[PDB]
């Protein structure tokens, strides 16, 4: 009755594995030889943002690369001015349990969410001189993990239950759903063309989705524990993942398999966040041992360290122009490095 | 000064925001926060009614002291991902039903949950308040059914006091950490009016010891 | 119950076996060409002088 | 004259030198290790309670060094110096001792505040307030020490010079003796109240707190009684060769407090011991 | 959003008067406020200013020690007390809004104004035209020159353009060199450099007729420019 279907699934998996194995002609390290290394990289703190009285959980840069937004365990969303360190806006939240935030690419709206299973959208530019709640989106059954704007009227979300969704802000209803995971979805990343996105769950797997049709395209495996971070290559044809194994990995789409892994014998803790650099030559990772590491993307070499925090590093980000790097931590302080 | 007439106003605005944040932080540090755990069919609703969607909230006051209670029993997700958010609470309240001993086994599930929570790495130095509910039912069943279904090794007498002491010591001997934290046990039923007083006493003791440890006098 | 899930799994696993794949050499050479065509504009690799830095002080 | 005050016999001189040298070395070594452990730990550094311990260690170090140097110079080599340099050294020693007593007073106040208002202990005490009180205390100590050089000098005015300290009038000596006693009484009353309240609440902690507070009070009284007794008698009474000899030995007892303060306040804290073990 | 202004009337020389303004429709407690005045036929003139929180106050050199300005945030009112009124104090008074943070637009909303009659090292902004004729559908340009560079080290050029129509209070069009306000069409444009600035209109309708003013915000006391009237 059902044994035949399971045997067919096993046969298909074996066929896929053989097909992938046929394309592997040469490893990345072999090609990336006779190329001059990058050398030691030294970067200095330049700013320090203060005024948060709890642990910081998320942050996001603005498209102008001057303004910032950050969230904390206390019910507060603060917007910063990078160059002067001035505070522009402080927004109070109804629920103190928050886990993610986003910045609209136009600069008119912000988004928030957490353990309450709701996504709140706030309007920044109005005619009364205050910030007010513009929309509340509900329908998930688990805590929200991430959210990202596509335009002024579209947003995708990820939930603690095995599902992602696409919303319509005007009507407040869901227009598409993505269900192929068995675990908890922890992160997602959008493509530069805003046509595809990738997800990572607690079953040690990653998936590639199509926004319009709403179907999965490819699945990637190789990790041994939960995946907590994921990011896109600047070109848009590869991505990087980080898990609890204390290792990072690089995956390719056209080849449909893994390319390289970044690990060190003296690192035994998990990874909380991952980011790339303009031109995609440096990979920045945040660890649980109060530090941040810089890796060469084309080589397994480690080209620097970033140690200025007294607790766990929760989040990090790079500007669209590529001038500075921002990091947050559980010590309640955000820093900017250049 | 190298500042135009329009940046000083921004500085003043930022300073007024800082003042507001300070006042907010000061007003939020005068409340005592508690986390309520326990498996289903334990008596959480009874105690909640005796004291005044995802996570749930509750507030009450006693002797000019304000308590907030967090209930997280409606999540139904991986607990290793969002439980570190509660690191920092004053204490934890655990509910267990004495009646459901003969009723794989509910008592063993409660013991497993208690052991898992007590020896967590985020709750190393947080005390625990244990409530044992439905004493009358336990005293109405012990006479008919012996206390050997749960513990085949039991070698005592079919008496309420001895059985209650046996259960209490079995629950109390699961904490590997003995010097860092202490457990406060209490017996209650469906009709009581002195549980909030017990909570108040335990909280005052915990706060005094924490203060006496921050100042290095211990 | 157990039939619908198996059918869905088989169909989904059947649509992922028709993709066209290229050799790892070609995929590994385009990343190297991209990193070489944009190396002249990357502030974090080559620190620019202290005049264009908006975070100098 | 500076020749009349020197009374120590040739036999007594040997003891003063050996005791001062060895005891002084322990004072500097103990305070040095304590300062580094509270400087190499992020957890200890943030706490606004170890700042007072570090201040006490620094004050004890400076006082020990200055006192040893001045005492050996005066009572071994028979060095003769003008009024200005001698009064400068005396002011330095006074500044160190006053700073040490002030640090002890601040620690006692912090520990009293903990038990007085258990719920409001954290709200009241804050790091900037600790820094403010640390700098105010040091500034007032420095001002008190420097007061004699500006004016008021017995040699530069008409008054009765002191019988133990050349070129010192019998008014500033009393001033120091009048402020030290008040601070010590507040440091004995705070601990008495702490013990009483702990006992009242307990009716395990009582045994521990009593075993630690009795030791602290006993050490303080035994170490600060004899010297102040001789000083007060001096001001109100005559001077004899016997009184001069005992006072010289009593100064030696005061330096021992700088070598016992770092073993009670450092070891009785478990966090400090854990940090020291981790560092090793 | 509205601001109503009370008080005003006929006063004898040497008297005293009180003027009040009531706001409704916005967060009155997070805005700074100004007072401006206009003589019967002359241009605009700044008077005084209050910060948000009443932590900073400024006055014009001609009213120092004679006028007082105050605020009341729970009741949403603004007050101006005038003493020892001269014969040069006859004018129409306006109350103005201003909010200061990165990327804001000050001087964006004005009041209706009240009339008061009395019985009988500063930058200079100059305009060298007036009563310029025009026909609908054509393109027009207006010019302005200052007596000092308005360009700051941070890269901002502080210059503002205002339009007043017959029988109406002024309205903001450009709240900084090359920055269009909200709700105003795209016909208007502004450009300049250093000490020379210009405002250009592609094509004008019948409603784009009035008087145009130029203002600087580099430093106090916020001097105004002269008017430039357009005739159909
Ligand atoms: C100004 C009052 C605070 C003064 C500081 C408080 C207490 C300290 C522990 C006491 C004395 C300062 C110690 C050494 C200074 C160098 C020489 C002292 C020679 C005077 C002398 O010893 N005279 C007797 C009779 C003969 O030996």
């Amino acid at each position: 009755e059902l044994d035949q279907l399971r045997q067919e699934a096993e046969q298909l998996k074996n066929q896929i594995r053989d097909a992938r194995k046929a394309c592997a002609d040469a490893t990345l390290s072999q090609i990336t030889n006779n190329i001059d290394p990058v050398g030691r990289i030294q970067m200095r703190t330049r700013r320090t943002l203060r005024g948060h009285l709890a642990k910081i959980y998320a942050m996001h840069w603005g498209t102008d690369s001057r303004l910032l937004v950050s969230a904390s365990q206390d019910g507060k969303l603060i917007i910063w001015d990078s160059y002067t360190t001035n505070k522009v806006h402080a927004i109070p939240l109804r629920s103190s349990w928050v886990m993610t935030c986003a910045y609209a690419p136009s600069g008119n709206y912000v988004a928030c969410g957490g353990l309450d299973n709701i996504c709140s959208i706030y309007n920044l530019k109005t005619r009364e001189g205050n910030v007010r709640v513009s929309r509340e989106l509900a329908g998930h059954t688990g805590y929200l993990s991430c959210c990202r704007f596509l335009d002024d009227n579209q947003i995708v979300t990820s939930s603690g239950d095995t599902t992602c969704a696409l919303w319509d802000i005007e009507t407040g209803q869901q227009t598409t759903t993505f269900t192929g995971h068995t675990g908890d979805v922890m992160s997602l990343s959008l493509a530069p063309d805003t046509r595809l996105f990738v997800s990572g769950a607690c079953d040690a797997s990653a998936k590639l989705w199509d926004v319009r049709e709403g179907m999965c395209r490819q699945t990637f495996t190789g990790h041994e524990s939960d995946i907590n971070a994921i990011c896109f290559f600047p070109n848009g044809n590869a991505f990087a993942t980080g898990s609890d194994d204390a290792t990072c990995r690089l995956f390719d789409l056209r080849a449909d398999q893994e390319l390289m892994t970044y690990s060190h014998d003296n690192i035994i803790c998990g990874i909380t966040s991952v980011s790339f650099s303009k031109s995609g030559r440096l990979l920045l990772a945040g660890y649980d041992d109060f530090n941040c590491n810089v890796w060469d993307a084309l080589k397994a070499d480690r080209a620097g360290v970033l140690a200025g925090h007294d607790n766990r590093v929760s989040c990090l980000g790079v500007t669209d122009d590529g001038m500075a790097v921002a990091t947050g931590s559980w010590d309640s302080f955000l820093k900017i490095w250049n | 000064c190298t500042l135009s007439a329009e940046d000083k106003a921004a500085v003043e605005r930022s300073k007024m925001i800082d003042r507001n944040l300070r006042e907010d932080g000061e007003k939020a540090a005068r409340e005592v926060k508690l986390l309520l755990l326990g498996a289903g069919e334990s008596g959480k609703s009874t105690i909640v009614k005796q004291m005044k969607t995802g996570i749930v909230e509750t507030h009450f006051t006693f002797k000019d002291l304000h308590f907030k209670m967090f209930d997280v029993g409606g999540q139904r997700s991986e607990r290793k991902k969002w439980i570190h958010c509660f690191e920092g609470v004053t204490a934890i309240i655990f509910c267990v039903a004495l009646s459901d001993y003969d009723l794989m086994n509910r008592m063993h599930e409660s013991m497993k949950l208690f052991d898992s929570i007590c020896n967590n790495k985020w709750f190393t130095d947080t005390s625990i308040i244990l409530f044992l509910n439905k004493k009358d039912l336990f005293e109405e069943k012990i006479k008919k059914s012996p206390l050997t279904i749960c513990y085949p090794e039991y070698a005592g007498s079919n008496t309420y006091e001895e059985a209650a002491a046996y259960i209490q010591c079995q629950f109390e001997d699961l904490n590997k950490r003995k010097d860092t934290k202490e457990i406060y046990t209490h017996f209650t039923c469906a009709t009581d009016t002195k549980n909030v007083q017990f909570v108040f006493d335990a909280v005052t003791d915990v706060i005094i010891k924490n203060n006496l440890k921050d100042c290095g006098l211990f | 119950a157990s039939i619908a899930q198996a059918r869905k799994l088989v169909e989904q696993l059947k649509m992922e076996a028709n993709i066209d794949r290229i050799k790892v050499s070609k995929a590994a050479a385009d990343l190297m060409a991209y990193c070489e065509a944009h190396a002249k504009e990357d502030p974090l690799l080559t620190p620019v002088p202290a005049s264009e830095n908006p975070f100098r002080e | 004259d500076i020749e009349c005050f020197m009374v120590l016999n040739p036999s007594q001189q040997l003891a003063i030198a050996v005791l001062s040298l060895t005891l002084g070395t322990f004072t500097v070594l103990e305070n040095l290790l304590v300062l580094c452990v509270i400087l190499h730990s992020r957890s200890l550094r943030c706490r606004p309670s170890y700042h007072f311990i570090g201040s006490l260690a620094v004050a004890d170090l400076l006082g020990s060094v200055i006192f040893v140097y001045s005492f050996i110079d005066f009572h071994v080599f028979h060095r003769k110096d003008s009024r200005n340099v001698f009064l400068f050294k005396l002011g330095g020693v006074t500044a160190s001792f006053t700073a040490s007593v002030g640090s002890l007073f601040l620690t006692a106040i912090d520990r009293y505040i903990s038990i007085h208002r258990p719920l409001a202990y954290k709200r009241i005490v804050t790091r900037p307030k600790a820094v403010v009180a640390f700098c105010l205390m040091w500034t007032i100590a420095i001002v008190i020490a420097v007061l004699p050089l500006l004016g008021w000098n017995c040699e530069k005015l008409q008054s009765v010079c002191s019988d133990i300290f050349p070129h010192i009038d019998e008014t500033y000596l009393m001033f120091w003796i009048g402020v030290t006693s008040v601070l010590l009484l507040f440091i004995v009353y705070a601990y008495m109240y702490i013990l009483w309240k702990a006992h009242s609440h307990a009716v395990r902690m009582d045994i521990r707190l009593a075993k630690t507070l009795v030791l602290i009070l006993v050490v303080l009284i035994i170490c600060w009684g004899p010297l102040l007794a001789i000083m007060v008698y001096d001001v109100f009474g005559k001077m004899n060769k016997l009184i001069k000899t005992v006072f010289a030995f009593c100064s030696m007892l005061c330096l021992l407090n700088s070598t016992v303060n770092p073993i009670i306040y450092a070891l009785r804290s478990k966090d400090l011991r854990h940090a020291f073990r981790s560092m090793f | 959003v509205q601001l109503v202004e009370s008080g005003g009337g006929l006063v004898q020389p040497g008297g005293s008067r009180k003027l009040s303004c009531s706001a409704s429709g916005f967060a009155f407690s997070s805005f700074g406020m100004h007072w401006v005045r206009q003589a019967p036929e002359k241009g605009l003139e700044w008077v005084a200013y209050i910060s948000s929180g009443s932590g900073t106050i400024y006055y014009a050199d001609t009213v120092k020690g004679r006028f007082t300005i105050s605020r009341d945030d729970p009741k949403n009112t603004l007050f101006l007390q005038m003493t020892s009124l001269r014969s040069e104090d006859t004018a129409m008074y306006y109350c103005v809004r201003s909010i200061y943070y990165y990327g804001s637009s000050p001087f964006d909303f004005w009041g209706q104004g009240t009339t008061l009659t009395v019985s009988s090292s500063d930058i200079v902004m100059t305009q060298a035209t007036s009563s310029v004729p025009v026909t609908p559908g054509e393109s027009v340009s207006i010019s302005c020159r200052s007596s000092k560079s308005l360009l700051h080290s941070n890269g901002n050029t502080y210059l503002y353009w205002f339009l007043q129509r017959p029988g109406q209070s002024p309205q903001l069009l450009i709240y900084r060199m090359s920055n269009l306000a909200s709700g105003v069409p795209d016909r208007f444009s502004g450009s300049g450099s250093g000490t020379a600035f210009t405002l250009t209109i592609s094509r004008l309708e019948a409603e784009d007729v009035g008087v145009y003013y130029c203002m600087q915000h580099l430093e106090y006391p916020l001097t105004f420019g002269a008017g430039t009237k357009l005739e159909l």
